[PDB]
């Protein structure tokens, strides 16, 4: 939500740290309980059990995410002392990325992911960073 | 109170194999000889330590020849005087810390045998409170203490020694305020660690002995070792 | 048939360091061992010299420490390398009781008792040691831990004015710490061969924890040369800290005279008793905190009955793993927080790691083998 | 391979005269690694050592 | 416990070779590193996750002292 | 008993006594040479 | 005879954060000096921005010698 | 409930290690002299596999090499056949203890 | 006999004569600035005299009586109100204060 | 059965102290090597004594020594103790070696 998301750029980045790392596991919880809610509206799991168990997977694996990314950003924010690049972050989505392969027990999934991850989060805080406008004007 | 960390500078030891600049160091015993001798001591470096670093053995003499030093027993055995050609040290401005401390108001100087080694922070401390006075923002300073910030408490009771009366450097160097400063403080650090070149010296050739030893003895272990690492079982019943 | 095998020493030497068999599957955790015991030779060795340049008094041992350092060829190195050996005789000895507790190895309770009486006897050692060059540190520093000693009521009191020898610290406290030092460590040796007496009896432990009655292999050629390398590692690492960084370990607390009016507020002492002192002040009680730091030792002499696993490693009790890394932690914690000034959240944390340190031990441990006890159907 | 050979056949099938082999290594060694060892310390510094500034007082 | 009375086995044989034969290093570069690899991989999981909770401890205690050191007032 | 062959070991050795035809004479003094001279080297440090 | 001090600690910190805080020192000297017998001394911003300048001596003097 | 604490155990049976150095479940357990009275009361053949896979685990801990994925111990095909060896010294010393007090 | 070797062995670890020989002493008072503590050395230890300010007299009276953990009045603990003179180390552990 | 026979410390107290067979002839000659050994504890004890009472300086030494004497609490008998017990452990190293010839016991 637009709460948590705004706790998150709330603190600056910077060193006010594992508040960051709490609000991405806030992060995780919302987008496991968006993916876990679609997932057992749309397979009749068979029993509630193993509905528990993907919803719980789901959620831990996002969760897990939201973890790792967050303690790598503080500590490369901590060590490079630089508090507005985004090849932080780039190492961070990469982080994030390898760890998501690594819960899901592969090699390339966890590759792709952190290629794909470490330039969308680079993208975010770059974007956050110059100023581009979230999700509307909406005026001309 | 308000804590102050002085920053790293890049002396000319700081390298892990760097020596010192003995020059300088010939240059800093001439300013701990001029200015410094009157307050701090510095007893436990005598003049025969000066022989391989920053002086020769005839200047060491006439340096020691100096200054009297009052020796011990004679026919009469209570009080006379003494040259002295190398064993004496440092002749101890202020003979007793009671002496000392009515010297000034209060606060004597410490020995300067250790300063550089044991102040929580090296010649950069030294070097920071040496040369960075500056003016109080609202503080007491109770008629005895000046401000200069890298000091626990910021207040001295030493009186601003380093730009007033320039010492002129015999060997041709132009008194300025941070030469004189890295002079002196490059000498302290000399008279706190006597062995430092030669303990790099010897570190120079660890280093290379265990760049060549090493894989020697490793390689004996896993030779001697290879054996068991290689052992292959096999399982055989009837 | 061979002297090896007929003369009364050579058979001690035989079947100690020849004839013993052995686990096979070691890894670089057992020689800490033959690296303790190199520790000791070497400050038995280093001290030596260093009793042969020393007068105890009260006020001519720090000049002739500096007598040492400066107006002896090479007794910097040697003043240097009794400290950084101490130094590195601690970090061995963490070393062997944190492998001693990991492998499953207490469950050899005579060896585990002379090993405490060990811990106790090098503590004591590098105590006394740490007291007698005279500096400021050492000066305040006894001060505070003998009035600890104080502590206990009726007994101890006057016990503790006792060993001061009066009620202060003078030079009979000083030749009193010095002959101290001096003989400890012979009886400490002594001990350490009772301890490795013991150990030949029983025989060692494997990593896995499978007693390794089929895979016995000769100690010569094969550890020897293994301790061999990993004592060069050793005496790397020493003269890595005798040639490159004294400062890194030393005390700027240490190299001035005891002037006995001061009392700086930096007040720590070297790291090996750090996570020690951190569990004494974070409790507001004084005979409740030397009691409690003795009972902490106690606590590691009190570990083997705690021990409710079915088996004895814990490379396969994972829990039980990860519950030991966090009291490793847990101590390095203790460590960095006895080595800062007190305020705030100082305080609290100590608190929360003293605590955590009792539950994680008494506690999470046994807890953790009767839960994965009962999870392999046992 | 051949030198390996030839130095085993000369000096490693004894024993006495291994110990006295690797006693005349050891010295001669020991005197190359002085000489290596002043040429490197010295060329590490070139600038700030005491013995060539004494000799240009 | 000497060496001798341990236990009693059949049906086992072990084969080994000469130390001179095979060599010092077999392949030490391209199987001990990815050795190493998954040595770490087997043991980061249950001994890494403590010592970023120390650091985080760490960083945080240094950060409330110097708060807790700064006081601004205004008057 | 007739059965027992020996697993390979030709991962393992050095190639001078890998083949399966040569003469194992030469491949013999060098290598305890090699080995020998690394013993030697070790105890020249060890004596310095 | 004259100093490089002065030289590179004019230099150095010419127009930076280090000047925004001496700005703050100021506005904090004037809030000391519209009250009588203050607390707040500052000297706080004096201590932190003569550290920050004093990394920048710290990394551009020593050739001057 | 039971269909899923075979899941939990069997994530700890591939956690626990033991699985990929060969072994099973009798052949890591901690001895008194009870236990060590249990291995002495075993079958002479099973007592050779036991000590195989012992002999064999030590090699391969000993240049730290898991086995591939062809042998790794599969849960649930492993004997439990110490129990009832186990199970009567329990009852033997239980016995002991309670009779003679 | 084994008590007594005992006995003569812990008195012979006890101390010397002169170590128990202590002294008398007498300070002046005034020569301190005001707010301020001054060590004299006596029985080994330092010997605390500390001129309190009138403030501080008034400091002393701002001392609740029971919230001290070891509860005591003023009167109870100084014999002249302004000069305070006391043992000079902290008496748990044997630091002294600054 | 027994602790003595089965613990590994009382093994060897066993053989050297209890279970030892002596030869039932020795007559008050051979006593002196248990006299040598009780001489040579004493001797450790006492001069652990005066080493926590004494100051190596030349200069001070000999009012070290002094100070031993006089005010350091019984350390006259500590001193006295450790100079004539060195006096008396010659006397018993001459009659353990006096033994160990006259009676032949040089063979080994
Ligand atoms: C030093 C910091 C830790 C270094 C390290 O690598 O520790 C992990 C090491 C291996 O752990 P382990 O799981 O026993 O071995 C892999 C096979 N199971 O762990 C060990 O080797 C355990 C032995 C050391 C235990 C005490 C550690 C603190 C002292
Ligand atoms: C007599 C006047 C001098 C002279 C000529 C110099 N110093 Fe300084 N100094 C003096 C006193 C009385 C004190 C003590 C003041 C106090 O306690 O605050 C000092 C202090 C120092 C220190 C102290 C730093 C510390 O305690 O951590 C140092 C490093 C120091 N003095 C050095 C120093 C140097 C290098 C001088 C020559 C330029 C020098 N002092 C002159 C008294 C005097
Ligand atoms: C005084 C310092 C110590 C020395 C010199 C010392 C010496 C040794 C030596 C030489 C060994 C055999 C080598 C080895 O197994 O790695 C050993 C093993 C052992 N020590 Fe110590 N030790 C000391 C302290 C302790 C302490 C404090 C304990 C804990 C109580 C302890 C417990 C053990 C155990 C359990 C073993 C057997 C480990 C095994 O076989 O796996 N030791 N010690
Ligand atoms: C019996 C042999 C020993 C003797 C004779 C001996 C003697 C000394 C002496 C004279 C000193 C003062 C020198 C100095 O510190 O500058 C000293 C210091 C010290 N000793 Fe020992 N010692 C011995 C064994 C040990 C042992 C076994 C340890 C523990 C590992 C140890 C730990 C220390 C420490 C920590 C210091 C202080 C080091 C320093 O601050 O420089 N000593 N010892
Ligand atoms: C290891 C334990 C010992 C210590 C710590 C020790 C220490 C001392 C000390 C400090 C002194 C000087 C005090 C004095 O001279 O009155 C001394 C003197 C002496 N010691 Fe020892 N000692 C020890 C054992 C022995 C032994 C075993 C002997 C031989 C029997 C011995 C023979 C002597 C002698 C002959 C003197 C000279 C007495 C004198 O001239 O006043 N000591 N010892
Ligand atoms: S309060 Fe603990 S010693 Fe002063």
């Amino acid at each position: 939500a637009k709460t948590l998301l705004h706790q998150y750029w709330d603190i600056p980045e910077g060193t006010e740290c594992h508040r960051k790392t709490y609000a991405a596991t806030s992060i995780g919880g919302a987008s496991g309980l968006v993916v876990s809610a679609y997932s057992v509206a749309l397979k009749t799991p068979t029993s509630f059990l193993e509905g528990v168990a993907r919803t719980g997977r789901y959620t831990f694996t996002a969760a897990a995410i939201g973890a790792i990314f967050g303690l790598t950003s503080c500590i490369s924010a901590q060590v490079r002392e630089k508090p507005d690049d985004p090849l932080n972050y780039l190492i961070g989505g990469c982080a994030g990325g390898l760890t998501l392969g690594a819960r899901t027990r592969s090699y390339g999934i966890g590759a792709a992911a952190c290629a794909y991850m470490g330039l969308t989060a680079a993208l975010v805080k770059m974007g956050q960073l110059e100023g581009w406008k979230v999700f509307a004007e909406p005026k001309v | 109170d308000l804590e102050l960390h002085p920053p790293s500078y890049p002396w000319s030891h700081r390298g892990l194999l760097s020596s010192l600049d003995h020059t300088s160091i010939r240059r800093g015993f001439q300013v701990y000889k001029q200015v410094c001798s009157s307050c701090h001591s510095m007893d436990y470096v005598a003049y025969r330590h000066l022989v391989g670093v920053c002086y020769t053995e005839d200047e060491a003499k006439a340096l020691a020849e100096e200054v009297e030093v009052q020796d011990g027993p004679n026919e009469d055995g209570e009080m006379f005087m003494r040259p002295g050609k190398l064993s004496d040290y440092f002749p101890k401005p202020y003979p007793n810390p009671e002496a000392a401390r009515a010297a000034n108001n209060g606060a004597l100087p410490p020995d300067l045998s250790y300063i550089v080694r044991a102040r929580h922070g090296g010649e950069d401390y030294v070097f920071s409170l040496l040369t960075g006075y500056c003016e109080p923002p609202r503080v007491s300073l109770r008629e005895g203490l000046y401000f200069n910030p890298y000091f626990p408490g910021q207040a001295i009771g030493m009186a601003p020694p380093i730009y007033n009366e320039v010492l002129e450097f015999d060997d041709g160097t132009p008194a300025t305020m941070s030469q004189v400063a890295k002079d002196v403080c490059t000498f302290l650090r000399w008279a706190a660690e006597p062995e430092h070149d030669h303990r790099k010296r010897m570190g120079l050739k660890m280093l290379l002995m265990m760049g060549l030893l090493l894989p020697l003895v490793y390689a004996m272990k896993r030779h001697k070792w290879s054996v068991l690492k290689s052992r292959k079982l096999a399982y055989r019943p009837p | 048939i061979n002297i090896r095998k007929t003369h009364p020493l050579m058979k001690i030497v035989n079947n100690a360091f020849i004839d013993l068999p052995a686990p096979s599957n070691i890894s670089s955790w057992w020689n800490f061992g033959s690296l303790l015991g190199i520790c000791l030779i070497l400050q038995i060795l280093t001290g030596l010299f260093l009793a042969m340049h020393y007068t105890p008094d009260t006020t001519t041992a720090f000049s002739s420490v500096t007598h040492i350092c400066r107006d002896v060829n090479y007794g910097w190195i040697i003043r240097y390398m009794h400290a950084n050996g101490a130094s590195m005789f601690f970090i061995c000895l963490f070393m062997h009781v944190g492998r001693g507790l990991y492998y499953g190895s207490y469950t050899f309770l005579e060896t585990w008792n002379i090993g405490v009486i060990l811990l106790f006897a090098t503590m004591a050692t590098a105590f006394m040691g740490y007291v007698l060059p005279w500096g400021q540190m050492s000066f305040w520093g006894a001060t505070v831990i003998t009035n600890l000693l104080s502590a206990i009521p009726y007994i101890g009191t006057n016990l503790v004015e006792w060993i001061w020898g009066g009620f202060s610290v003078d030079k009979a406290t000083l030749t009193r710490f010095f002959a101290f030092h001096f003989i400890f460590p012979f009886i400490i040796a002594a001990l350490a061969m009772v301890h490795l007496l013991f150990l030949h009896e029983t025989g060692s432990n494997n990593p896995t924890g499978i007693p390794s009655d089929t895979d016995k292999i000769p100690f010569h050629p094969y550890y020897t040369i293994k301790d061999i390398l990993g004592a060069i590692l050793l005496i790397l690492i020493l003269m890595l800290l005798v040639l490159f960084t004294p400062d890194l370990l030393g005390d700027p607390d240490n190299y001035t005279p005891a002037n006995p009016l001061n009392t700086p507020p930096h007040i720590k002492p070297e790291w090996y008793f750090l996570f020690a002192y951190a569990i004494l002040r974070s409790i507001p009680n004084k005979l409740g905190g030397v009691l409690a730091l003795v009972l902490s030792i106690l606590v590691l002499v009190i570990m083997p009955l705690l021990h409710t696993s079915k088996q004895r490693s814990m490379m396969f009790r994972p829990i039980s793993q990860c519950m030991f890394w966090i009291l490793v932690a847990d101590l390095l914690t203790l460590t960095w927080i006895g080595g800062q000034p007190v305020e705030h959240p100082y305080i609290i944390i100590g608190q929360l790691a003293s605590i955590m340190y009792f539950l994680i031990i008494l506690v999470m441990m046994p807890v953790a083998s009767i839960i994965e006890n009962n999870l392999l159907k046992w | 391979p051949t030198l390996t050979a030839r130095l085993y056949s000369l000096l490693f099938r004894r024993t006495s005269t291994f110990a006295l082999t690797i006693v005349v290594g050891a010295l001669f060694f020991e005197r190359a690694f002085d000489q290596g060892a002043d040429a490197i310390y010295e060329h590490i510094n070139e600038g700030k050592l005491w013995k060539h500034i004494k000799h240009k007082y | 416990r000497q060496f001798g009375h341990l236990t009693r086995v059949r049906h086992v044989i072990t084969y080994s070779l000469s130390p001179f034969e095979q060599r010092a290093f077999p392949h030490y570069f391209s199987k001990g590193i990815p050795n190493v690899l998954r040595r770490t991989r087997a043991c980061i999981l249950r001994v890494a996750p403590p010592f970023v909770v120390f650091y985080l401890v760490y960083t945080w205690g240094t950060q409330e002292f110097e708060k807790s050191k700064r006081k601004n007032p205004a008057a | 008993h007739t059965d027992i062959k020996v697993p390979d070991f030709s991962d393992y050795r050095r190639p001078e006594v890998l083949d399966s035809t040569k003469s194992s004479k030469e491949s013999s003094e060098a290598r305890k040479g090699f080995s020998y001279l690394i013993t030697a080297t070790t105890t020249v440090g060890v004596a310095y | 005879l004259v100093d490089p001090l002065t030289t590179v600690r004019e230099q150095c910190e010419q127009l930076e954060k280090c000047v925004k805080a001496r700005e703050r020192l100021e506005l904090c000297d004037e809030r000391v000096s519209s009250r009588s017998q203050t607390e707040e001394d500052c000297t706080e911003e004096l201590f932190d921005f003569l550290h920050a300048r004093d990394h920048c001596v710290a990394h551009k003097l020593f050739n001057s010698l | 409930s039971s269909k899923w604490l075979e899941g939990i155990r069997k994530w700890y049976y591939n956690a626990a290690g033991f699985n990929k150095l060969g072994l099973m479940r009798d052949d890591t357990i901690h001895e008194n002299d009870d236990v060590k009275e249990a291995i002495r009361r075993l079958p002479e053949n099973l007592y050779n596999d036991r000590v195989f896979r012992i002999k064999r685990a030590l090699d391969l801990s000993m240049r730290q090499q898991i086995l591939p994925k062809e042998q790794w111990t599969k849960y649930e095909e492993d004997k439990f056949y110490l129990e009832p060896y186990l199970k009567e010294v329990i009852r033997e010393r239980k016995e002991r203890e309670e009779w003679t007090k | 006999a084994a008590k007594n070797v005992v006995s003569q062995f812990v008195s012979s670890m006890s101390a010397s004569a002169d170590v128990l020989a202590m002294s008398k002493i007498e300070i002046k008072l005034s020569d301190i600035p005001e707010g301020k503590n001054m060590a004299f050395k006596w029985r080994g230890k330092p010997l605390f005299v500390r001129h309190r300010t009138k403030k501080e007299i008034d400091q002393e009276a701002a001392v609740e009586v029971s919230q001290l953990r070891d509860p005591q009045h003023d009167l109870e603990r100084v014999k002249k109100p302004e000069w305070v003179i006391l043992i000079g180390v902290c008496t748990h552990l044997g630091c002294v204060p600054i």
